[PDB]
Order: C-alpha cells, then sequence, then structure tokens
C-alpha cells in the first residue's frame, strides 16, 4: 500500500494573476469527490497541461508501494522493486507546513497540506479526515497522469 | 619573471603520475582519478562517455584551478563492478569511437575529391 | 487584553489544555493548586516585566539586540526533536517554569 | 554592526539568484559536474525534484547541499510584495518571493543580496553564528 | 555502455575550407575535437630565431616574434619530425628542425619589402606558404637584416604560433529545438545558415527527449596543413592522447593491485 | 607599426593582405569591398587591416645609424 491520497483532479486555472515563470507554471485544481481544492505548480515544457484537464493525482511515501522505505536515494538501478510508473509525471518532496482551522477547544475540520517539491510547491485544501496523513517534515511522491 | 614556461600543461617532468587512482571513502565503489598535465579536452570526454555505462552511478570531472594543470574525475559504480574497469571500458570505447570517426572521415574525403 | 489572551496561560477552559498538553498532565495542572499558584506569579512577574519594559522603551520600539536567538533557537529545537504542532505535548509547564 | 563583512557578491550573487528560480532544471550530467564542486558533499546524489518522464534536478534542491548541517532562516526576497504575507498565499508566494531555509535545505523562495548578502540575520549569519567559522569558510567557497 | 556509430558529411572541402557534419555523437566528443583542432594538431613553425645583423627600425624580438608566426607548409613531415625534447642530439639536427636562413640588404632608394620569400630552408618540402606574400619588415636603403632560425614541431598549447587553423565555426542545433538558449524575443534573433525550418515561424518546438547531435563544423585553414589533413591529424592525436591514458591507467591499475 | 600577421582573435593571415588591400583603396574599391575581395569574412579580421595606421613608413624616414 503505503498510499497516502488518490484523487482525480480538474483544472480551473493556469495563470489566474499572471506568469512569473516560463518553464513553471501553477495549476489552480478543483477535486472531484472529495471536493478537495488543489494548487499545484507543474513543469510546463517538461509536462505540458492545459485548461479543463483530467488528471489523476496520487501522493504516496514510498514509489514501490509493498510498504518499505525508500531512504531518500536516487539510484537508477532501482527497478527490481517494481517501482510505481504507471504516471507520466512523478515529483518528489518533502511536507513544509500543514496549516488546519482549530481555534483551541474545536478540532480543525478542514487543513491545507503544504509540500515543497525541491522549489516547487502545491497547497491541498479540504476536509482533515483524508487529509490527516499528511506530517510536517515528511517524505512525499507526487504521481501524475492526464486522463480521456 | 613568474610566468611558468609554455610546457607546463602537457609536459610531465620527474615525478609525476600521469593517472592517480584514490579511492573514496564516503561512499561505496567510488574512486578519484587525478590526471596530471591535462585539461578539459579529456575531462569533459571521460565524463560524458562514462554516463553512457548504466552501471556508472556518478561520474564528472573537475579542474582544481585554471592555472594548474590537473584532473579530478569521481566515478562511482553499482556494486560488483570496479569504477577502474569503468574507465577502463570508457577509453576502450572512446578509441573505438575515434578510430571509426576517422575512417568514416577520411571515407568522406576521398569521396568529395573526384566522385 | 491580547497581552493577557497571549501569555496569562488560563487553565480554567479544561478543553484547551487537552489538546495542547498531555491528556496525564491536564490533571495535574487542574487538581494541583501549587501549580496555578506559581503559574500565577510567573504571569505576575512577566506583567512586571512588561511595565519595566514600557519603562525602559518609549516609542514602542520592540526591535532589540540580544545575545541569542530565543525565537531561532526553538524552532532549531522543534526541527532537531521533530516536535509535531499537530499533537498534545507532554511538556509540564511548571518544569518550564 | 553585528552584521557579516564578507557576504555573496558580484557574479555569483546573480547567478545565485537566477539559479534559484523555480524554472532552473539541471539534467543528470549538470548535477554531477555541480556536485564534485562541493567540498562538504557526503557522496550521496540527492533524489530530484523530477523522477518522470526524465530525471530533473531543481536549483534549490542542489543548493541545500550547500547549506550545511541544519539552518533554520527565513528571509525575503528583493522583489516580494507586501501583498502576500497579508493575503493568501502567504506560505505558497506566486511569484516564488520570501526565503525559508529548514533543516539545512532550502524549502522555497529565491536568494539575492537580502539573503547571502552582508545583513542582519542572513542566512551566512545565520550559518555563522549557528555552526562556526569554519563550516561557514565551507559554506563560502562552496557556494562560490 | 558501448559506442554510438558517428557518421559524417562533408559539405565544402576546399584548399583553404573545410565544411563537415558530424552526426549521431556526444557533445563533448565534437567539443573536444574542436578544441583539439586548435590545441593539439601538431605543426611545424619557427620557435629559434638568432639573428646576426638588423639595422631594420624593428627591434630583433619583434622581427623574431613575426618570424614565429609566419605559418610553415607542414602537410607531410610533421609526423616524420620529432618534437626537439624528445630527440636524441642537443640543440637543433634535421631529425627535430628544420633551419631558415634570411639575408636581406637594402641598397635601391626604393623601400625593399622583406616578405616570407625571403626565408630560406633546406629542405624543399617546408616552404612558408608561397606555391601573396607575408611580409616580415621594410627595409630602407642602407638598412640590412640578416638572420638564421630553426623551426620546431608544436602544438597549439604551447604557443599560438603552433596553431594550424583559422576560425574553427563549431556549431550544433541551429534551430533552438533544445532549448540550450532562450531568446527573450525569439523574433528579432538572425536564423543560422543550418537553420531548417520556414521564415515564418522562429525556433523549433521544443524537444523535451533530443539530445545535441549533428554538430555542424567548418575548419578553415591557415595554409600550414592542409584543413582535411587538420582533422586528420587532431583525431590521430586526440586517439594517442586516449591510448597514452590507457596505457598509464593499466599500469597504474596493476600496480595498486 | 607594422601590419601584423595572424589576426589576433582566429589567427587567418592578414599580414600578407596590408599591400593589396592598399592597392585595392587606392584604385577603386571602397574599404568594405577591398576587405571583402581580399576574403575577410569575420569582422575580427576586418577590424585587423581596417584599423591598422602603418607607422613602418614613417619610421623610415629616418636615415639609418650605419649607412
Ligand atoms: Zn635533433
Ligand atoms: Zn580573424
Amino acid at each position: 500500500a503505503g498510499i497516502l491520497f488518490e484523487d482525480i483532479f480538474d483544472v480551473k486555472d493556469i495563470d489566474p494573476e499572471g506568469k512569473k515563470f516560463d518553464r513553471v507554471s501553477r495549476l489552480h485544481c478543483e477535486s472531484e469527490s472529495f471536493k478537495m481544492d488543489l494548487i499545484l505548480d507543474v513543469n510546463i515544457q517538461i509536462y505540458p497541461v492545459d485548461l479543463g484537464d483530467k488528471f489523476r493525482l496520487v501522493i504516496a511515501s514510498t514509489l514501490y508501494e509493498d510498504g518499505t522505505l525508500d531512504d531518500g536515494e536516487y539510484n537508477p538501478t532501482d527497478d527490481r522493486p517494481s517501482r510505481a510508473d504507471q504516471f507520466e509525471y512523478v515529483m518528489y518532496g518533502k511536507v513544509y507546513r500543514i496549516e488546519g482551522d482549530e481555534t483551541s477547544t474545536e478540532a480543525a475540520t478542514r487543513l491545507s497540506a503544504y509540500v515543497s517539491y525541491g522549489g516547487l510547491l502545491m497547497r491541498l485544501q479540504g476536509d482533515a479526515n483524508n487529509l490527516h496523513g499528511f506530517e510536517v517534515d515528511s517524505r512525499v511522491y507526487l504521481l501524475m497522469k492526464k486522463l480521456a | 619573471m613568474n610566468a611558468p614556461p609554455a610546457f607546463e600543461s602537457f609536459l610531465l617532468f620527474e615525478g609525476e603520475k600521469k593517472i592517480t587512482i584514490n579511492k573514496d571513502t564516503k561512499v561505496p565503489n567510488a574512486c578519484l582519478f587525478t590526471i596530471n598535465k591535462e585539461d578539459h579536452t579529456l575531462g569533459n570526454i571521460i565524463k560524458s562517455q562514462l554516463l553512457k555505462d548504466p552501471q556508472v552511478l556518478f561520474a564528472g570531472y573537475k579542474v582544481p584551478h585554471p592555472l594548474e594543470h590537473k584532473i579530478i574525475i569521481r566515478v562511482q559504480t553499482t556494486p560488483d563492478y570496479s569504477p577502474q574497469e569503468a574507465f577502463t571500458n570508457a577509453i576502450t570505447d572512446l578509441i573505438s569511437e575515434l578510430s571509426l570517426l576517422e575512417e568514416r572521415f577520411r571515407v568522406a574525403i576521398k569521396d568529395k575529391q573526384e566522385g | 487584553k491580547a497581552f493577557e489572551k497571549k501569555f496569562r496561560f488560563d487553565y480554567t477552559n479544561e478543553r484547551a489544555l487537552r489538546r495542547t498538553l498531555q491528556e496525564d498532565l491536564v490533571k495535574d495542572v487542574l487538581s494541583n493548586a501549587h501549580i496555578q499558584n506559581e503559574l500565577e506569579r510567573e504571569f505576575e512577574r512577566m506583567r512586571e516585566d512588561r511595565e519595566v519594559l514600557r519603562v525602559i522603551f518609549p516609542t514602542g520600539d520592540s526591535k532589540v539586540v540580544l545575545p541569542c536567538n530565543l525565537l531561532r533557537m526553538i524552532w532549531n529545537a522543534q526541527k532537531i526533536f521533530h516536535i509535531n504542532p499537530r499533537l498534545p505535548s507532554d511538556l509540564h509547564p511548571i518544569k518550564v517554569v | 554592526s553585528n552584521r557579516p563583512v564578507m557576504g555573496i557578491v558580484q557574479d555569483t550573487l546573480t547567478a545565485v539568484r537566477k539559479f534559484t528560480k523555480r524554472d532552473v532544471f539541471l539534467e543528470r550530467g549538470e548535477v554531477m559536474n555541480l556536485l564534485m564542486f562541493l567540498s562538504t558533499w557526503d557522496g550521496k546524489v540527492p533524489q530530484p525534484a523530477i523522477l518522470k518522464p526524465r530525471p530533473l534536478w531543481t536549483g534549490k534542491q542542489i543548493f541545500s547541499l550547500i547549506i550545511p548541517g541544519h539552518i533554520n532562516c527565513i528571509r525575503t526576497h528583493s522583489t516580494h510584495p507586501d501583498d502576500e504575507d497579508s493575503g493568501p498565499y502567504k506560505h505558497i508566494s506566486p511569484g516564488d518571493t520570501k526565503v525559508v531555509v529548514e533543516n539545512g535545505e532550502l524549502i522555497m523562495g529565491i536568494l539575492c543580496k537580502k539573503s547571502l548578502g552582508t545583513s542582519a540575520g542572513s542566512l551566512v549569519h545565520i550559518s555563522y553564528l549557528e555552526m562556526g567559522h569554519d563550516i561557514t569558510r565551507l559554506f563560502y567557497s562552496n557556494i562560490q | 555502455p558501448y559506442a554510438n556509430q558517428p557518421t559524417v558529411r562533408i559539405t565544402e572541402l576546399t584548399d583553404e575550407n573545410v565544411k563537415f557534419i558530424i552526426e549521431n555523437t556526444d557533445l563533448a566528443v565534437a567539443n573536444s575535437i574542436r578544441r583539439v583542432f586548435i590545441a593539439e594538431v601538431p605543426i611545424i613553425a619557427i620557435d629559434w630565431v638568432q639573428i646576426d645583423a638588423n639595422s631594420s627600425v624593428l627591434h630583433d624580438e619583434f622581427i623574431a616574434h613575426r618570424l614565429g608566426l609566419i605559418p610553415l607548409i607542414s602537410d607531410d613531415i610533421v609526423d616524420k619530425l620529432q618534437y626537439s625534447r624528445d630527440c636524441t642530439c642537443e640543440e637543433f639536427c634535421p631529425e627535430c628542425s628544420v633551419e631558415f636562413t634570411l639575408d636581406v640588404r637594402c641598397n635601391e632608394d626604393q623601400t625593399r619589402h622583406v616578405t616570407s620569400r625571403d626565408l630560406i630552408s633546406n629542405s624543399p618540402r617546408v616552404i612558408p606558404v608561397t606555391s601573396d606574400d607575408i611580409l616580415i619588415v621594410k627595409l630602407r636603403k642602407g638598412q640590412e637584416l640578416r638572420l638564421r632560425a630553426y623551426a620546431k614541431k608544436g602544438f597549439g598549447k604551447e604557443h599560438a604560433k603552433w596553431n594550424p587553423t583559422a576560425g574553427v565555426a563549431f556549431e550544433y542545433d541551429p534551430d533552438n529545438a533544445l532549448r540550450h538558449t532562450v531568446y527573450p524575443k525569439p523574433e528579432e534573433w538572425p536564423k543560422s545558415e543550418y537553420s531548417e525550418l520556414d521564415e515564418d515561424e522562429s525556433q523549433a518546438p521544443y524537444d523535451p527527449n533530443g539530445k545535441p547531435e549533428r554538430f555542424y563544423y567548418n575548419v578553415e585553414s591557415c595554409g600550414s596543413l592542409r584543413p582535411e589533413t587538420i582533422v586528420l591529424s587532431a583525431l590521430s592525436g586526440l586517439k594517442k592522447k586516449l591510448s597514452d591514458l590507457q596505457t598509464q591507467l593499466s599500469h597504474e591499475i596493476q600496480s595498486d593491485v | 607599426m607594422i601590419i601584423p600577421v595572424r589576426c589576433f582573435t582566429c589567427g587567418k593571415i592578414v599580414g600578407n593582405k596590408w599591400e593589396a588591400y592598399l592597392g585595392l583603396l587606392q584604385a577603386e574599391y571602397t574599404e568594405g569591398d577591398a576587405l571583402d575581395a581580399l576574403g575577410l569574412k569575420r569582422y575580427c579580421c576586418r577590424r585587423m587591416l581596417l584599423a591598422h595606421v602603418d607607422l613602418i613608413e614613417k619610421l623610415l624616414n629616418y636615415a639609418p645609424l650605419e649607412k
């Protein structure tokens, strides 16, 4: 297993305010089902993306997904654990901040997950029931694949 | 008065070894090659050729100081594949590539004149 | 009002304590009157320090020069020990005092 | 003035500013070439920010290796507007302004004289006050 | 883990210029071939100059500098000749050097131009590129210049006098498809002479999967070496350097093991 | 002083092209046309003759030290 979040998002915006980065665009996405707001920075020339694109986003602690730590190292000879390669676009980063709506006595009902993918950021807002798997300073893999 | 002679970029006087092999203790199966009296002409070639090897995990070259004529090449390979063997294979690969390129270029030159 | 809201350590709520402090320490804080008395003494001393600061620093200039950066070092302690803000702490406030 | 006199100046500062932006993606060979100039590198290549379709490290990701030990510092880029802190995207920084370094890793933000330069609370100042003189000297040389 | 197979197409071949394209090879290979074109190609140039009488208005080392930069036909015997350092004889010998003698005195009132044609060599195979005339110094009536020079074998690393080539043009990806350089305004950049796209568009679309290949060359000789022999000698010299590296590496491996 | 051989930037032979350049300027051609006729394409070579000043003629006016 080793899965943290699985959903299909809808690209509603690309350039809300303006374009600040040539090779990197910001995806403002809304989710089906869980109703999970998403903001994500995606390399453009490497992985083109347009408005109204069905893409399946997966958050995973490890790529192997059989339940073993990846020790955070890049080795091209790592084929033998049968890496999850069903996705076109794969990122790697860490959670740097998790915000919430809790106020003293009351618990948080909506959480925001902030992940830095080595410089590219994503914000993920939604109900805490499915977002509690995120922990600060924890390694995260982003998996991306367009849908028809 | 402090200008070094012209033959300090390629010539080896007594004492220097052309290539020096030092192991790297920081990571397994990594080596450091120190090539004396050489420049980017050989270092970039070696770096590019080594990256073609699927068994090479790390490969690169550097000049510690341009006023000195030295190259440090660091090669890291997968287990059961010595980096020295990788360097030897890269050099032999380059020999074959250069011989084949010269052969084809000579054929093309001969074809161009009266052809 | 904000000074008290931020520095009083109101233990009467009994629900915020369960969320910020560990469940074991909440009963110790609430039951023992010595804990509450020492915490109120700490707050009174901090109020006296606030009055001293307001005497020392008119014009309300909070930028001061001090040897060790307490905020950065607290943040370093958070990162070194993998402190999770989302979870209640085991740190007893009287041990802090 | 309890500030560092020494900072990243001239070519290195401009190239850091250009190098740290999000758009900077470096191929495998470029990353290997850059890493050998790191005197404090442990010899372990970090996992690239992008793994598929092709491996691509980022300027911040490589710069995080230069940061010595575990340094925590927060700065703001020169172009950082004052609207970001008030409204939303305070921690998202749409222009990639501000600077956050956690656990000796450049989480986000673009570096400039406000971060690597000679100013109170600069990243190099934090490195000196936290690690020491030798480690900060190595940090300077590695950056350069 | 093995060589890709490069192919060569030659577009233009003259006595002064060679235009060829190397396909299916690494960027570093093409770059080092270009670097060896300038640096590592052996060539014969004047290095040892002795002046007996010099009444010209140019000082002795000025004339020696001008002489050393005069190209010498090295098409054939540059391989036969040996470096003076490696030569067995002390000083200079015919197996390690070529002797040049110049003896000019201006007697007529009209100024006499001392040119490369005045250089007299012991061997007919090396001529200072005179099958106009490279000017050395101008002599007024009453001025005299007599000197003896020896030409050595060297390459571009030592001194630029041993550069066998003029400006070596190197170019890859003329239509910017790899985005190795990003034009802030692509429309104002002139298209390369090797461009493969129509005038309407500026650059080729980005190619994420591409790598530098099909390196366009234009090697212009100085006349000392024929421009095809420049490339042949460059390939041979680079192969020899790599083979020497192989020998030293093998010796080190046996010694260390 | 005198026209220097081996244009500095690339090394192309320009030491033999000064007299021909002067003749071309003297008879018909403009400077650009003369440089094109001499085969000096790269501007590094064209600035080599174009900017040259022949002080060698001025130095030849004085009588030699030895007759
Ligand atoms: Zn000899
Ligand atoms: Zn030129």
